[PDB]
């Protein structure tokens, strides 16, 4: 059996005080997002659900369109 | 080209 996953991402701590520069958004209700589909084009949606367990939400479309995404495929659309 | 439904990045 394996116990290692192999790949590690960020381990280690900060000993001195960091500003943050690059901000990361949350997934809440009526969050404009951008949810990437697989024929290689994005898709624009407001936050109708949130599923911060198992790292997904629920979001309403322009088209009408309610599909459930990933916090993965999900880009806060602001900037 | 279309311009009525979805609004995102540029596509």
């Amino acid at each position: 059996s394996r116990l290692s996953r192999s790949g590690a991402s960020s381990l280690w701590d900060p000993a001195s005080p960091a500003p943050t520069s690059g901000p990361r958004p949350r997934l809440w209700e009526g969050q404009d997002v951008l949810a990437r589909w697989t024929d290689g084009l994005l898709y624009l949606g407001t936050i109708k659900k949130v599923d911060s367990a198992r790292e997904v939400c629920l979001v309403q479309f322009e088209d009408d369109s309610q599909f459930l995404v990933l916090w993965k495929d999900i880009s806060p659309a602001a900037l | 080209a279309t311009g009525g439904v979805k609004k995102p990045h540029r596509y």
